[PDB]
């Protein structure tokens, strides 16, 4: 059996950044040098691994991680970063073994007065561990007074928008990310 | 209630260094994004620095490897450690609180950086 | 490959009364991620709008911003005595550091 790598990439639609989706995968044969090969991807970036010399590695569980971010923050999205995404959103371990896979989907994930579907979370007390996930919407307090559920001054909504106009930079532009993380042994 | 105040600014030789404090009140500081904004005499602003409630910073190519922001948790204080300073580095630097994506709804009333010949 | 903002005009004078209009322009498409702020001179810049169209509370309502993808526009509706400053316009969201607008200044004369 083949690996469900068309269900990643080829998906209808990806997860905000702040709700990376993941999907292991195991028990089955897959073929990478299609992937690395494909000219539809704008960033192919592999760490710890020859992209090539891939088909040739066993490793017992392969993790894909997929989201959406801006075509800017890509660059956060790699080993020993810092950012809004990085430290916020997803975050990616000093040691990490894999692949980072974007490439520009301003002609699916941006509509004509913007596109308010993708998100991703601006205020945070401290930094992701590497590979944790929040999803928590709770008020975030940014003075001494508790806001007690009430948005306002000091009392800021952590997620943001992207607003994905068709007519944005590149560097505003939706890039689907799709992050391998392998599980090499000897 | 709410306000910044600023402090520490002078007149310094170059090459010599200086150490900036913004002491916040009703805003907490290690929980807001912090930014260092300066302007030169007769100037535009300039941004020089952040720091994310997280603990990242990040500098303007202008002053990077010569300024460090820093945060005193205990004092509710932010710093701006300024070394090898240039005549293009004379500015009043202003402490502001960005509460989204850049706007800096909050300021202090800057000090005053002077970088003699 | 950086993203770079202009301001126009770069100085204006008008009279109490008149209706002030001011141009930022984004050498590319940022949606609405812009900011407005008046500084008179010897102060510290003030919020005016944020999110190219969201009025700072307690900024008087005359004060108004609009635009979204490379126009932006600040509009005085009625000049006021104490309106003279420069207005700066700001990149929001902008890697990989803030970028600022130029500067308009803002003179009164009869
Ligand atoms: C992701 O999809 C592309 C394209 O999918 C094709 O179009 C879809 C609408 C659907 O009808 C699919 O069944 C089609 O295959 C895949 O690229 C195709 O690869 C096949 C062989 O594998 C080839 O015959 C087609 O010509 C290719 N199409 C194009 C446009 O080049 C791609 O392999 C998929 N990726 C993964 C990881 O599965
Ligand atoms: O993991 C998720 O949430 C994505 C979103 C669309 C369907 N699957
Ligand atoms: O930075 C690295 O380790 C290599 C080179 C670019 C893609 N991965
Ligand atoms: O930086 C950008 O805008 C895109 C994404 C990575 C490569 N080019
Ligand atoms: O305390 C407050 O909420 C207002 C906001 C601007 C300055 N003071
Ligand atoms: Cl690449
Ligand atoms: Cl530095």
């Amino acid at each position: 059996n083949l690996c469900p790598f068309g269900e990643v990439f080829n998906a209808t639609r990806f997860a905000s950044v702040y709700a990376w989706n993941r999907k292991r995968i195991s028990n089955c044969v897959a073929d990478y040098s299609v992937l690395y090969n494909s000219a539809s991807f704008s960033t192919f970036k592999c760490y710890g691994v020859s992209p090539t010399k891939l088909n040739d590695l066993c490793f017992t569980n392969v993790y894909a991680d997929s989201f959406v971010i801006r075509g800017d923050e890509v660059r956060q999205i790699a080993p020993g970063q810092t950012g809004k995404i990085a430290d916020y959103n997803y975050k990616l371990p000093d040691d990490f073994t894999g692949c980072v896979i974007a490439w520009n989907s301003n002609n699916l994930d941006s509509k004509v007065g913007g596109n308010y579907n993708y998100l991703y979370r601006l205020f945070r007390k401290s930094n992701l561990k590497p590979f944790e996930r929040d999803i928590s919407t709770e008020i975030y307090q940014a003075g001494s007074t508790p806001c007690n559920g009430v948005e306002g001054f000091n009392c800021y909504f952590p997620l943001q928008s992207y607003g994905f106009q068709p007519t944005n930079g590149v560097g505003y532009q939706p890039y689907r990310v799709v992050v391998l993380s392998f599980e090499l042994l000897h | 209630q709410v306000q910044l105040v600023e402090s520490g600014g002078g007149l310094i030789q170059p090459g010599g260094s200086l150490r900036l404090s913004c002491a916040a009140s009703g805003l907490t500081v290690n929980r807001n994004y912090m930014s260092w904004i300066r302007q030169a005499p007769g100037k535009g602003l300039e941004w020089v620095s952040v720091i994310y409630s997280g603990g990242s910073t990040f500098y303007a190519d202008s002053v990077k490897g010569r300024f460090t922001i820093s945060r005193d948790n205990s004092k509710n204080t932010l710093s701006l450690q300024m070394n090898s300073l240039r005549a293009e580095d004379t500015a009043i630097y202003y402490c502001a609180r960005d509460f989204y994506e850049g706007s800096f709804d909050i300021w202090g009333q800057g000090t005053m950086v002077t970088v003699s010949s | 490959s950086a993203i770079q903002l202009t301001q126009s005009p770069s100085f204006l004078s008008a009279s109490i009364g008149d209706r002030v209009t001011i141009t930022c322009r984004a050498s590319q498409g940022i949606s609405s991620y812009l900011a407005w702020y008046q500084q008179k001179p010897g102060k510290a810049p003030k919020l005016l709008i944020y999110a190219a169209s969201t009025l700072q509370s307690g900024v008087p309502s005359r004060f108004s911003g609009s635009g979204s993808g490379t126009e932006f526009t600040l509009t005085i509706s009625s000049l006021q005595p104490e309106d003279f400053a420069s207005y700066y316009c700001q990149q929001l969201n902008s890697y990989p550091a803030p970028v600022f607008g130029p500067g308009t200044k803002v003179d009164i004369k009869a």
